[PDB]
Parts: structure tokens; sequence; C-alpha cells
RNA sequence: CCGGCGUCUUUUGACGAACAACUGCCCUAUCAGCCAGCGAUGGCCGUGUAGUGGACUGCCAUGGCGUUGACGGGAGCGGGGGAUUAGGGUUCGAUUCCGGAGAGGGAGCCUGAGAAAUAGCUACCACUUCUACGGAGGGCAGCAGGCGCGCAAAUUGCCCAAUGU
RNA sequence: UCUGCGCAUGGCUCAUUACAUCAGACGUAAUCUGCCGCAAAAAUCUUGCGGUCUCCGCAACAUUGGAUAACUUGGCGAAACGC
């Protein structure tokens, strides 16, 4: 079927491969993945390994991180603002690995806020912490820009990493 | 932290994968770039790394010095036959093959291509010594270690 | 896969002919390599000749009346290599094979507490879960717990009575060493000197008692003993070492003679 | 047609006949499998069965 | 109370599978320019694959190879090796061993750790066999054997005793 | 007859084929790997009885559940490794 070979390709001196041998199935492409938002849908499909791989259709939520502090908590994927590749893909909202997104950003909110035995502890982690400002008005709001750094069409499960100023300053300026 | 726009000309940005140097800090400011976050790399068959790589800003993902690309078997040298391409250089070896019947030699070379890492820039002309990594596009296996 | 090998394209230190049949056994995966590994087949039938035939291998074998690592095998067709304790309790009788001098398998007799020491080189060394470290061996043994001396290309030894890794020894210095493949096998000597070529083959030096210097790959060093007078195990019929063809003939006529 | 009629558990099974012209009075195409039929559609000797 | 088998998952040696590259290879110029719309050479981000990769999408760059013979055509499975030669060479390799490819011609697919398998499947084409003609099949470049072909080549035999699986 | 394992190996044939294929040397830190070898394994609220609300109290080689072939019965078709 689909290959993945040099040998219908012309060679540096603009030349043409000849044939003797037809296509084996360990040299075999399959047809992409397409990950957007709505109801979660999964096909598996069996590899060459023995093992599953898992097709993500319609992904709507991700499983997202917070640099810098060292955690990370669920919550939803509600837009795609961006992409290198193309602007026809951020239209249709489809989910491929280095999309800026969107995301619900609650959970974030709710864990800074716990970050009397308990109390002096806050005022522990209080000192010796700051936080970008582009990053806090957005998280304010109940907004946020992240990454999407798993790749959603051969596992099924989409994670993501939250910007930060360096990064965030330049994705916020492309807009 | 915040941008540095000289790199930059990407729809894509571009960011060191390696380690992180996006976190914000006061530790990358009034200095040049000695300060900010790196990641470097030893090659161990005695090619030394440059001052560059080490100190450095920029960002590549196909050098060992900067990457997780790795200097395996070969280990090949050759001139400069042109530098024209974007961290793509183009060498020339050239070496000496026997005929038994007439007792003779004869001249025959092998033009190849390279990619060469953003560190270097020989000018035509130079030697170049140039290991083995894995594919990086169709034609280009080899990076360059070092430049005479 | 595999699952055929023809007589010629099969060792000739099995010492099959050209001529009666056409096929060879392939054995099953196990601790050695293909070309390294003599089949259990070939040595009961064309060596010890307690069968004439095949057939009577399995007979023997599937039963079971033959061990190897002190372990009963109903195995037909398996590996033995180098380094390995064979016994038939029924003869009551215990080999070890090893490399003899000019390319050859040994199999040599031991007494009976020798035939539960063994030895394994080490390959890698590494940690795996919970940070229970571990050597793998050339035999693809997993040694928990090894001390925390080992490195890569060192002997264990190793008691088959109980599974367990007494005092190790190094490829340090100068100690008595013998080599595996290349065409030196069997022949043992010190280590003169260990050169170094990184990112590829390190070469070394060996010195053979008489002198008669040479030079064989870091990877075919195995090591017997701290010295030859500290020796664990025993050595094959020639000492390990060669002489020249012109003595070889000689001594070949002499005896011939009688 | 023929019918094999079958009364499940007891594993009884016996081969009856219908004729052309019962299935001529009735339809064929509004019959299908899955569907339950009343007796007299086989034209009785199977009265009050389903 | 103990022994021998059997199996799930995890782990890594072995047996192999799949890629890539250093060096080498017959004749022909009355074959000298070849390569990029639809990927040619490279960069950048993704997609896909067991995996690296213009393998593939999008964006950007204008390169890549050539008288040290590219490109095109003719002849040819490759090697170990055979014949002949005092030496240098000359010529052969369809064929026992190793490597590759194929199963009428093509393509697609399932299952499996491994196949794009063909005494497995699906379709088309060239052939071809049965049928109370409503339908159903066949693939010897496996061993014998038959037809055809050409100057040219064996028995529709016996046996798993041996050698292997 | 269900189940497990093998049938992709051997065997035979050279049509395609010149940066192909192959031979010597080399890498896969860029990956898969049944059978074989040496080995590893502490997540898991279950079962039974009595009362009883779908709730509790006790007891503890764990005492688990549901179909499908051969077969039997009716059969179909010109035939069919067809049903």
């Amino acid at each position: 079927g689909i290959v993945r070979s040099r040998l219908h390709k012309r060679k540096i001196t603009g030349g043409k491969t000849k044939i003797h041998r037809k296509r084996m199935k360990a040299e075999l492409g399959r047809l992409p993945a397409h990950t957007k938002l709505g109801a979660r849908r999964v096909s598996p499909v069996r590899a060459r390994g023995g093992n599953f791989k898992l097709r993500g259709l319609r992904l709507d939520t991700g499983n997202f991180a917070w640099s810098t502090e060292a955690i990370a908590q669920r919550a939803r994927i509600l837009d795609v603002v961006y992409n290198a590749t193309s602007n026809e893909l951020v239209r249709t909202k489809t989910l491929v690995k280095n999309c800026i997104v969107v995301v619900d950003a609650a959970p974030f909110k709710l864990w800074y806020a716990k970050h009397d035995e308990l109390k002096r502890k806050w005022m522990l982690r209080r000192e010796n912490h700051k936080i970008e400002k582009a990053v806090a008005d957005q998280l304010k709001e109940g907004r946020l820009l992240a990454r999407i750094t798993s790749r959603p069409g051969q596992t099924a499960r989409a994670d993501g990493a939250l910007l930060e100023g360096a990064e965030l300053q330049f994705y916020l300026k492309k807009l | 932290h915040s941008v540095d726009l000289t790199l930059q000309h990407e729809k894509a940005y571009q960011r060191q994968t390696a380690v992180n140097e996006n976190s914000h800090n006061p530790n990358k400011k009034h200095v040049n770039m000695s300060g900010h976050i790196r990641y470097s790399k030893k090659i161990g068959l005695g090619f030394k790394t440059p001052k560059s790589a080490i100190n450095g800003k920029y960002i590549d993902r196909k050098c060992p010095f900067t990457s997780d690309v790795s200097i395996r078997g070969r280990i090949l040298r050759g001139v400069v036959h042109s530098t024209k391409m974007k961290r793509s250089i183009v060498i020339r070896r050239d070496y000496l093959h026997f005929i038994r019947k007439y007792q003779r030699y004869q001249k025959r070379h092998r033009s190849l291509t390279v990619h060469c890492s953003p560190c270097f820039d020989p000018k035509p002309g130079d030697e170049v010594i140039v290991g083995q990594c894995r594919p990086l596009s169709k034609t280009i296996r080899y990076n360059v270690l070092e430049v005479v | 896969t595999k699952k055929h090998l023809k007589r010629l394209y099969a060792p000739k230190d099995w010492m099959l002919s050209k001529l009666t049949g056409v096929f060879a056994p392939r054995p099953r995966a196990g601790p050695h390599k293909l070309r390294e590994c003599m089949t259990l087949m070939i040595i009961i039938r064309n060596r010890l000749k307690y069968a004439l035939n095949a057939a009577e291998a399995q007979m023997i074998l599937r039963q079971g009346l033959v061990c190897v690592d002190g372990k009963p095998r109903k195995d037909t067709k398996y590996p033995v290599g180098f380094m390995d304790v064979v016994e038939i309790p029924r003869t009551g009788d215990r080999f070890r094979i090893l490399y003899d001098v000019k390319g050859r398998f040994a199999l040599v007799k031991v007494g009976e507490a020798e035939g539960n020491i063994k030895l394994l080189k080490v390959e890698n060394v590494y940690t795996s879960t919970g940070r229970i470290p571990v050597a793998m061996t050339h035999d693809g043994h997993r040694i928990r717990y090894p001390d925390p001396r080992t490195h890569r290309g060192d002997t264990l030894v190793y008691n088959l009575k109980e599974k367990k890794v007494v005092d190790l020894i190094k490829s340090s210095n100068g100690k008595v060493v013998m080599v595996t493949g290349g065409a030196n096998r069997g022949r043992i000597g010190e280590i003169m000197s260990i050169e170094r070529h990184p990112g590829a083959f390190d070469i070394a030096r060996l010195k053979d008692a008489a002198g008669h210097e040479f030079a064989t790959r870091a990877s075919n060093i195995f090591v017997i003993g701290k010295d030859m007078q500290s020796v664990p195990v025993t050595l094959p019929k020639q000492q390990g070492l060669r002489i020249n063809v012109i003595q070889e003939r000689e001594e070949k006529l002499i005896a011939a003679e009688a | 047609m023929k019918l094999n009629i079958a009364y499940p558990r007891n594993g009884t099974v016996k081969q009856f006949e219908i004729t052309e012209e019962v299935l001529r009075r009735v339809s064929l195409t509004d019959y299908r499998l899955g569907n339950e039929v009343d007796g007299a559609i086989f034209g009785d000797a199977f009265r009050g069965y389903t």
C-alpha cells in the first residue's frame, strides 16, 4: 500500500531508480489521525511491535502542567489560537504537537491559593516566589495559553505544558 | 525571561528542548549570554568543545553540541567544495584507487553533503572533520565536528 | 526466521564431513551464539559415542540422563559454549568444555567439586528497578546484587551448587588470561599491556610463557585467575602454548615409529 | 416451500409442507427473518400458533 | 509433605527482522548536459512509521550532480568459485554454498513476533476446467509425468533405515 | 472435534536489475523480536453462612459464572475443500 521509501524518488544526479522488488509490509505508511475537539473517540490499530497504538480523534481534555512549580492538573481544551504549520488547521481546531491552545485554567487558580498548621506553610511558600505579569492577568480572568507537548495522534492522550515568560511573549505578539 | 528576536524569524518560535531556558530570572540579566541557561555535550574521541556552543544562544537540533545527536563509527576528512545552502555544506573527499593490470593509480572523488553546525562556517578550500550521525536529510548523514 | 542449516555453512569445529547427510542441526537459541556453540547431539554422537544415530540422542535427552549447569535437561538441542560443566551421572563423569589449543573444543575432566565452580565474564552492568544492580553476562545470566567493584569485562566466580557469586577477578594488570575466538583460541598468557583506541576496538598485547608476544582484541579476553598458581579451573590438553609447524610434523613422525 | 418446525426445549423438529396455493394468498415481500408470523398464513393445521 | 509440567505481565542475552554507509564493479559520446508545475538540494514546524529520514503535508531558502563520464541505451541476478596461462593476464559464473528477488501478468488485504505469503485471501486482465447452464472452480519456476519449443537433456519407481525439520 | 503450536523455514526457478544487488569492513545512543536461557513479581476487598434494608455480624486449602464443536434432530443444493 502506502510506503516510505527512496525507491520511487529521484537521485541526486537527477536520474531515476529502477525497481526489481515488490514493496514490503515493513515499510508502511498509514493515513493521518485527526484529533480535534468534541467527544473522545479512540480507535486502536495493531502495529508491528505486537502492540496497539491509539488514534486520538476529537480530544477535548488534556493533562496540563505549570512550569517551574513542578505540578500539573487536568483541564478542558477550549480553542486553538495558533499553529506554526498552517492557518487552515487552527480554524478546524486540530490538535497536533506545538499548537498553542486555550484551557479552562480553573484548577491552577485553586492550587495557587493553597500554595493552623497549614497557614504558616503558605507564608513560607509566598516567600522567595514570584510570577510573570502576563501570566497572572490571564490566570485571573480564567483563561491561559498553553502548548501541547505530547503527540495526540498516536497515543490518544493530549498533554501540554503552560507557557512561561520568554516563550509566551513571542506567541502573544504573533496574534 | 524575555525574547531575543535576533535569533527568531520563525512562526513556530525556537527553543532548546534539552533544558528549560524560558524561566524568568534576573540571572539572565547584566550578562551577554554567559549566565543564560544552555545545554552542552562533550564529544569524547578528542573533539574539544568550542566556546560558542557552551556560552552561546544558537538553537539547532542537528549538531551534537546543543542536541542529543551522537557520534558513532565513521570519521572522515575532506575539504570544502562549496558553502552554499543554509546550515549545510558540501565536502569533497579525494583518494586514490589502484589498478593491478597497469600497476598505476587514478584519482576519484566523492562529492558529499553534510550538515554544518551554525558554530562553524569554514571558507572554501579549508579542511573539515566529519562524524557519523543518524540521518538528518535525504543525503545528509554527517555533521561537522571540527574545522582546521 | 531460519530453521535449517547446511553442513558446510555450519562450523567445522563440530567436525562434520562434506559427504554423508546434507543438513546439520540448528540449535535453539540460548546462552551462546551459533558459531561459538556446539549442539548436544553433536557431542553425544560424534565424540562420546553413546549414540550412533540422531534418534538415539533424542532417546537419551528427552528421557533425561544428562545435566548442564547442574540442571537436568529434556531439550534435544541446546547450546554448549564455553566454561559449561556437563555431567552424565550414569557414567558419573563431569566434563568441562573449554577451548583447546589449535582451535579445537576441549573436553576436560574435572574433580567433582570443581564441577560446581563456573566462570562467567560480565558484559554490561546496569541499575534496574528498585535500585537493584545487575551484571549481565556473556551467557545471559543475571547476577543480582554484584560487588560494587564490578566492571565490564571481568569474571565472576559462580557457584552452581547454590546460585550466588563469591569474590570476583578483574582484567586489571598482568593476570593469567586466555583467549576466546579470533584464532588464538585456548592460548594462555599474561596481559602485558592494554591499548586504548576510543570509538574503536581496544587492542591488548598478551605475552605467553616462554615469550613470543602477540596481540588480540579486548573483547576476546577472558580471565582465568590471579596468577598461574592461583587458577581455579583446569587447563586443556596443551597448556596454552603453541608450537611451530616443523615441530608438529617432527613429533607426529616420532610417535608413529612406535 | 417446506417448513421445518421446531419446538425449543425438547429438540424435536419435523418437516411439514405447504403448497404454492397457500403462499399465493399471502404476502411474502412483507415477511422476512426476525418477523413473527401468525399460524393462519401457513394455511392452518398450524392454527393459533405463533 | 514433596516432585515434574503449564500460563499472564515485566526484564535482557540469544536466534533473526528492518534501515543506513565506507570501498570496489561490463560495453557505448554517431548518448552531454541532467534535476524542481505534481520534491529536485537544503533549512524550519509538524504528520507518519517499530524507528531514523522530503518518507510525507505546510512554510521558507536556491540549490544538487557532470569529461575523475553524469544522464540515456545495449548485454547481465551478485559473490565464493570454474576453464586456460611460465609470469602478467584472458575468459566463464543458469547451476549444489552464501546473499537478493519471483511463483501466469499486476495491485490491494487479513492473520501473525515475523508475510504485502500465493499448494492464504480479494479484484482486474491474459488463459483455463466442471455444470440437468440456477451456479461452481483452476495457477507445476515443488517431485514424477504430458503437450509445445529448440541442435539439446531421465522413472507417473522404492523408503523415512540414514541426514534434518 | 474444540484448544495450543508450526506451516513466512526447507524445495524450485533467474524475469526484472548498474549509486540497484552483492562482497569485504562498519553503525543502528534510530528500532522490533514468538519459541529458547538466566531471571524478576507485596497494587487488587473476595468467598461462604446467619439475621437483615440494597445493612451488619461472624467464618476463611476461594466454595466463580455463562456458551460452543464433535454428537442428536429436521435439512437444503445439479454439483461445490458449498451451506
